[PDB]
């Protein structure tokens, strides 16, 4: 176990076993059935591995923007830019979207519930590829770098990921009561500090006391 | 006070400071932010 | 707009009814001088007056030919014509706290029932275990499906009958 | 075996004498529990601490302002202050709550849990950050070695708590006497050594 | 009339409380008690007690009519402005005519001197509209606990006990319908209340709005 | 031995019973040839007040 | 009219729980494990057991007449009411009022109860006199039954 997120007191009933970022923090005892603790374990991937890489295109742009190089638009109004472009793709995109991920899902659900389950003559001939060899850890999709045998480099994984699940979180509640980006957020608490905050600017409070 | 603390364990003691804290709480809830009917 | 029911904002029989409420207060407010407390309290009686109008209004209310506002229910109509709060997002915000007043309580029935003199429990109360058990209920839906996908959640013909 | 608040009371039996500042004063049985005399400890130090920590820099101020400084009276500081201040109200607040939220946290668990903080978790820092005893921490909190000896620290402990006491009653005091003169307490003073006889409560149209 | 009556049910509870032809031994059973049981033809509400609580209706009965007739004699004889020429009374001098008829107490007392009570809606006077209201919602209730009986609660609780213990949610103390003795004290508590509170919102919202 | 252990658990088949398909501690067993030898005690009261009854062989059975 | 609908359901369904019970429960209960060997209609079992007054199915179709009773006066009041505002062409009396139970005393009850009580006066007597006897004949009998 790694170290605890209170750093006092507070005992663990069911995390004490070996975990991926186990840190000991579960009040609520959400993960003490064992079979619906591995089910949110991979909960917590496709929402870490998804986040982040949702997190780069608001991130890894705007610091382009904010610099002049590209003229791309926010986030907050990415949406509507695309549909009134000429050469647009109207929205047969949600169920698109759903008809493509349906395909996939299921085949990660039935894996969960039926281990290494890919038949012999389902798939044309890649059968052999698709089986994994853990829960949410496939072999065949990464090329490189999956040979070690201290594989916790998934740590890097988690710690990562968690911390998307934040970022966006609070992109999208900065972009509700700032009105502005996350970079332009940043740029104000870094020239003036005490005035742009979440208790005196950003209405978070209802904070009216002039005097 | 082992015997005054379980007597503030009884049931009518333990309801008289729900009762405050849910009204209260409603009161409150009213005085502020008065009169709501729709939700945003 | 839905139902031949006119927007608030629009129907003179709300503007109507908000005169008249607004002449009781200042027929009465003459009686008292200026600067006296009744005056104050019935300037703000006032002031909340005007508030609740203009508030109904701007959120896109309906109002019939009585001039008072109506609500509607299916979340078809409501989500189409944007009228959500009224009715359909309240279903929601009580479902969670009746559920949590269940899973609290039912959760509190087992565990004083695994010890001696479960009766005692009941009406002298376990004070620190029930604070526990009512700030660990924020997420009481993923413990009941847990506890329905698992079974432990209800029993088996160990029930009295009566024939 | 010891002095009492009133002379001839038989004292408590759960206050044995080894606390710090007992003198057999419980009338109404608080602290005859081991875990809430656990926690009373360590609320009247802090109570105390807080109120010798904020005493002083009331009669440091009140002191320059009688001297000529610009100094305010402690009551209506906070609004003279933030009306000339780059630091907004809110962003001052909760940068407040914010950082004891750290310290009032990790003193709680101690106390829950003595030694339970010098882990090494915090920066890895190990032999400070566990207690000495309850509401006595050192290490890190006791960079002298004043401490280190158990004669001269059982006595420390009891003149912590005496100036305490006196402290934190003050503070009442400038909360009363401030109500009935709106005055500074300085100048109460002064008043009081000037005609003692004339200027007391009875004569401040209050309080009668 | 109703002060002889009210003697009867009580004078007749006190006598009889030790001993009767029917029982021969109540002393041994004691002051309240339901029933001796079925047989006799039926021996319920046959002690002291409920005897007591026979005349207490009759006591509510006989002091509301020393109560009306206090309030419509002095409105119409004696109260009243002096003008010039005379006085002129609350209700004009009515108590001669009308008072005779039954339906005079119906028409010139209740269904006038209501006007004010049911009027007082957006006044000063609108918490005696609320009372008004309020004060017979308790008094029919009361009729739930005088006309059923504690056999058809306690059944009813058999199969809501069921529910309840089907979700392992079920009270160490039992569930037990309220006792013969009580359903019959329970009544007359909340029938005296809405009977009462009537009168106490009819009278001083009339009299407070003078006329 | 005819019956059931003493401190055994045991669940009721009475059909008449306020304890039917409920659990009770055995408190004693008679081997004179009685027909309801099973003594039975249980935590809830019944309507009337009385927590234990005399069951049968064939009307008691094994625990959940 | 939404209100007054959902009133109704609310003593409709009220109303078969008092009379399914009486039939279900008929055979047996746990208070009574045989009630069929009594009878349809019996007093009761006795003061033991806590008390047993009011068990039999006879005693669950008595309290349902009330509810009945009950049920069928909102249904029946709610005709009245809407179609006299119809008929007298304020159709906004009833929208408006309705909306809240003062209403139906002050709007419906006592209001339209002017002509009814006047049947005989101490001045004379209408062709209603015979209505506001048996007004009166009816409040008696149903206060006699208590
Ligand atoms: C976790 C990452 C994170 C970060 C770095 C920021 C950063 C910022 N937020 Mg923000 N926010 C976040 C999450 C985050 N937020 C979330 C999850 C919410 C929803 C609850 C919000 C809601 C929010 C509002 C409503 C507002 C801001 C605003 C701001 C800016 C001013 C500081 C402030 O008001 O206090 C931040 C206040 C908070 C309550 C969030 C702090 C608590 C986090 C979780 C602690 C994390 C620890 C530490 C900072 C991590 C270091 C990461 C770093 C090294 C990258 C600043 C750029 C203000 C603005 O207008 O921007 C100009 C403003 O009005 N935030
Ligand atoms: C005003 C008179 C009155 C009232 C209010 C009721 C009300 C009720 N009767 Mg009932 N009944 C009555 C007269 C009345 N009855 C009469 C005269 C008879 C014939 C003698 C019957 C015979 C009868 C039978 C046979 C049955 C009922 C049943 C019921 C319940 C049905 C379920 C329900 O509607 O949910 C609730 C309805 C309400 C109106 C809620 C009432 C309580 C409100 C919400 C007040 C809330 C409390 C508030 C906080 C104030 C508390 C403060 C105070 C404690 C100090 C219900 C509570 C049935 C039942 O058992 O239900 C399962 C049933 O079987 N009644
Ligand atoms: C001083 C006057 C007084 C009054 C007016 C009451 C009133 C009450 N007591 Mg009581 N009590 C008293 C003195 C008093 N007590 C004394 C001197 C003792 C000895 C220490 C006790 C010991 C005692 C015990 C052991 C119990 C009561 C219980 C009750 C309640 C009966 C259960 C019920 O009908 O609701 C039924 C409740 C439900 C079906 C669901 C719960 C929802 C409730 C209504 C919410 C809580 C209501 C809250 C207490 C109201 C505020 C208090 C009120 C009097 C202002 C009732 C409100 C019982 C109880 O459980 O209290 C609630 C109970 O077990 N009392
Ligand atoms: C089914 C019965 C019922 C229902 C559905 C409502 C619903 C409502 N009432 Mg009402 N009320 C009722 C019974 C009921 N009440 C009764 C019986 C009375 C007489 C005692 C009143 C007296 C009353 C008054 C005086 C007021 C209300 C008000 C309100 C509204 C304010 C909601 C709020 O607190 O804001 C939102 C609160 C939250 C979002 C927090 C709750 C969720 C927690 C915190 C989680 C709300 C829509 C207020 C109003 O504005 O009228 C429209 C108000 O002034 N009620
Ligand atoms: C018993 C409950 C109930 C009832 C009576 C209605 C009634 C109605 N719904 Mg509705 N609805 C309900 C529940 C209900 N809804 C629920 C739970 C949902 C999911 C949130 C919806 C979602 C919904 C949508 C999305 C739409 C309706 C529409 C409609 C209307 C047209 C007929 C219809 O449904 O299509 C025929 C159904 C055949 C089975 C009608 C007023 C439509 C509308 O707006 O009408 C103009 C419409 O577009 N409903
Ligand atoms: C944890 C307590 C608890 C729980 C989980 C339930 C759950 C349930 N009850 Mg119920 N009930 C309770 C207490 C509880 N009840 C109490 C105290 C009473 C006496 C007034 C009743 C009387 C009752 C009746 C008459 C009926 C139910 C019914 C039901 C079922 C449908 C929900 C409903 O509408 O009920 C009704 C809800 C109430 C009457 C409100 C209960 C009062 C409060 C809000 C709940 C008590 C919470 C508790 C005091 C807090 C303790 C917490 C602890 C940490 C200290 C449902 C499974 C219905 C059913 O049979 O299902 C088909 C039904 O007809 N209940
Ligand atoms: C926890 C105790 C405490 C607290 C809350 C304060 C609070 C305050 N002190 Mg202060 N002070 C204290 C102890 C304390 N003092 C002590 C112990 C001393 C030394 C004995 C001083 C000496 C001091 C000086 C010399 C001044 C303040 C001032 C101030 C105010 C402005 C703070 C600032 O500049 O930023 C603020 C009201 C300043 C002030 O009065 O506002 C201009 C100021 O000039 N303090
Ligand atoms: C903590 C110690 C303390 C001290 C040193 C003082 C000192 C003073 N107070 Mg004061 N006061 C205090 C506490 C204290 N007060 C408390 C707790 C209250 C609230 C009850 C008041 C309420 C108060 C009012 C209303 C007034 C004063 C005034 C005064 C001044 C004139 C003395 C007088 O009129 O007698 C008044 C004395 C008292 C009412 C007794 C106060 C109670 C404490 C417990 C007294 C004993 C303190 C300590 C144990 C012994 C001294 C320690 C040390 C000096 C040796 C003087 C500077 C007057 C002033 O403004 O001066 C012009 C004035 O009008 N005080
Ligand atoms: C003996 C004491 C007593 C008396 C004398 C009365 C008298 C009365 N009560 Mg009652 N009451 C009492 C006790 C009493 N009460 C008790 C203890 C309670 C419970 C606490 C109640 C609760 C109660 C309620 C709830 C009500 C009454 C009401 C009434 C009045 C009935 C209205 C009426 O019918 O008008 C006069 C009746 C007539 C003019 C018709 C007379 C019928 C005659 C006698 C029969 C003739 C039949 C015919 C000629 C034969 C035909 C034969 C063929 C050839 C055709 C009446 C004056 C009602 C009321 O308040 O009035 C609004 C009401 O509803 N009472
Ligand atoms: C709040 C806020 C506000 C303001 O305004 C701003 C700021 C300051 C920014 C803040 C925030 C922060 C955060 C929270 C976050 C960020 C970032 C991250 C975490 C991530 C990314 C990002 C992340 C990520 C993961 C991305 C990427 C990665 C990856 C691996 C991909 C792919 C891959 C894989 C799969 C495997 C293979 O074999 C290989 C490859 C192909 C190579
Ligand atoms: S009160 Fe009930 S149980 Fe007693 S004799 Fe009468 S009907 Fe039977």
């Amino acid at each position: 176990d790694r170290p605890l997120w209170y750093p006092g007191a507070t005992p663990p009933a069911h995390l004490d076993g070996s975990m991926l970022g186990d840190y000991g923090f579960d009040p609520l005892r959400l993960g003490t059935n064992p079979d619906r603790m591995k089910w949110f374990r991979e909960a917590e991937l496709t929402n870490g591995r998804w986040a982040m890489a949702a997190v780069v295109g608001i991130l890894f742009t705007d610091v382009f923007t904010s610099i002049g190089l590209v003229g791309l638009p926010k986030w907050w109004e990415a949406g509507a830019q695309t549909y009134p472009i000429d050469n647009q793709t109207l929205r047969t995109l949600a169920i698109i979207e759903f008809l493509l991920f349906g395909w996939v899902e299921t085949k990660r659900l039935y894996d969960l519930r039926n281990p290494g389950s890919q038949g012999d003559g389902s798939f044309l001939g890649i059968t052999d590829g698709l089986k994994g060899t853990e829960n949410g850890y496939p072999g065949g999709i990464f090329d490189p770098l999956g040979y070690s045998k201290t594989s916790p480099e998934k740590l890097d994984e988690l710690q990562n990921g968690r911390l998307a699940m934040l970022a966006f979180l609070g992109f999208a509640s900065t972009a509700a009561v700032n009105g502005q980006g996350p970079i332009e957020s940043l740029q104000t608490h870094l020239a003036d500090p005490f005035h742009v905050t979440f208790a005196t600017n950003g209405v978070s409070i209802p904070h009216f006391t002039e005097f | 006070m082992k015997d005054f603390t379980t007597y503030l364990s009884t049931a009518p003691v333990v309801g008289l400071g729900w009762a405050i804290f849910t009204s209260g709480l409603l009161i409150e809830i009213n005085r502020f932010f008065p009169d709501p009917l729709v939700f945003s | 707009d839905i139902a031949g029911l006119t927007p608030c904002s629009e129907s003179k029989a709300y503007n109507k009814l908000e005169r008249k409420e607004l002449k009781v207060l200042d027929k009465r407010l003459k009686q008292y001088e200026p600067g006296s407390a009744p005056y104050l309290a019935l300037q703000a009686t006032k002031e909340r007056t005007e508030n609740r109008f203009k508030t109904y209004a701007k959120q896109g209310l309906l109002c019939g030919n009585d001039g008072l506002p109506h609500l509607i229910s299916d979340p078809g109509l409501a989500l189409r014509f944007n009228h959500a709060g009224e009715v359909f997002i309240p279903t929601f915000g009580f479902l969670y706290v009746a559920g949590y007043i269940g899973h609290v309580g039912r959760q509190y029935i087992i565990l004083s029932k695994e010890d001696a003199k479960p009766t005692d429990k009941e009406i002298i109360l376990d004070v620190p275990l029930a604070l526990k058990l009512a700030f660990q209920g924020w997420a009481w839906p993923l413990a009941s499906i847990q506890e329905l996908r698992n079974g432990s959640l209800l029993e088996k013909d160990e029930n009295i009958t009566v024939s | 075996d010891r002095p009492l608040w009133s002379p001839g009371s038989e004292p408590p039996a759960w206050l044995d004498g080894s606390l710090a500042g007992d003198y057999g004063f419980d009338p109404l049985h608080l602290s005859e529990e081991p875990e809430m005399r656990k926690w009373m400890v360590q609320a009247e130090l802090v109570h105390c601490r807080w109120a010798m920590l904020g005493v002083a820099g009331i009669l440091f101020t009140s002191i320059g302002a009688k001297a000529g400084g610009n100094f305010p009276d402690w009551y209506d500081a906070g609004k003279e202050l933030q009306k000339n201040s780059d630091i907004p109200l809110g962003s001052l607040i909760f940068t407040e709550l914010l950082l004891f939220g750290w310290v009032e946290t990790k003193r709680l668990y101690d106390l829950r849990n003595p030694g339970s903080q010098g882990d090494g978790s915090f920066l890895g820092i190990t032999d400070g950050l566990k207690g000495k005893e309850n509401g006595y921490p050192g290490g890190l909190f006791d960079p002298m070695g004043m401490s280190k000896n158990e004669a001269s620290f059982k006595e420390a402990k009891q003149k912590e708590v005496k100036n305490g006491r006196l402290a934190m009653l003050a503070f009442v005091g400038f909360i009363a006497q401030h109500h009935a003169t709106h005055k500074s307490p300085i100048d109460n003073l002064l008043d009081h050594v000037a005609d003692p006889f004339h200027v007391t409560f009875a004569t401040n149209g209050v309080s009668i | 009339f109703t002060i002889h009556v009210t003697v009867l049910i009580l004078l007749k509870g006190v006598l009889f409380a030790r001993s009767s032809r029917l029982i021969p031994d109540k002393a041994n059973l004691g002051f309240r008690f339901p029933c001796d049981g079925p047989g006799r033809g039926g021996t319920c509400q046959v002690s002291a007690w409920d005897h007591v609580f026979l005349g207490l209706f009759w006591m509510y009965n006989s002091l509301s009519i020393v109560i009306f007739h206090f309030s419509w004699k002095m409105q119409s004889d004696v109260w009243g402005t002096v003008t010039d020429s005379g006085v002129s009374h609350i209700t004009g001098g009515n108590f001669a005519q009308s008072a005779n008829t039954i339906n005079g107490w119906l028409r010139d007392f209740l269904w006038a001197q209501s006007s004010q009570v049911i009027q007082s809606y957006g006044s000063a006077l609108s918490a005696y509209g609320l009372m008004f209201l309020g004060a017979h919602f308790v008094w029919a209730f009361s009729l739930m606990f005088l006309f059923s009986g504690r056999g058809y609660w306690q059944e009813l609780i058999e199969s809501i006990v069921w529910a309840h213990n089907k979700l392992r949610v079920a009270p160490s103390i039992q569930p037990r319908a309220l006792s013969i003795t009580q359903g019959r004290a329970v009544g007359v508590a909340h029938y005296l209340l809405g009977g009462i509170a009537t009168t106490w919102s009819f009278f001083l919202a009339r009299i407070i709005a003078v006329g | 031995e005819i019956g059931p252990k003493r401190g055994s658990l045991v669940k009721v088949l009475r059909p008449e019973s306020y304890w039917y398909n409920q659990v009770g501690k055995v408190v004693s067993v008679d081997q004179s040839g009685i027909r309801y030898p099973v003594v039975v005690r249980f935590e809830n009261q019944n309507y009337a007040g009385v927590s234990t009854n005399n069951y049968a062989l064939d009307e008691i059975e094994e625990v959940k | 009219d939404f209100l007054v609908h959902h009133a109704i359901a609310l003593g409709l369904h009220t109303t078969t729980l008092i009379l399914v019970k009486g039939a279900l429960d008929a055979r047996g209960s746990k208070l009574m494990p045989d009630k069929k060997d009594f009878g349809y209609s019996f007093p009761c079992d006795g003061p033991g057991r806590g008390g047993t007054c009011d068990i039999s199915a006879y005693d669950a179709f008595y309290l349902a007449v009330f509810w009945m009773l009950n049920t069928i006066g909102w249904v029946t009041f709610y005709w009245h009411w809407k179609h006299l505002t119809l008929w007298q062409g304020n159709v906004s009396q009833f929208d408006e009022s309705s909306t809240y139970l003062m209403g139906w005393l002050r709007d419906y009850l006592w209001l339209n109860s002017s002509q009814l009580i006047n049947g005989y006066n101490p001045f004379g007597m209408n062709s209603l006199s015979v209505w506001a006897w048996t007004f009166l004949f009816g409040h008696l009998v149903y206060a006699t039954g208590f």
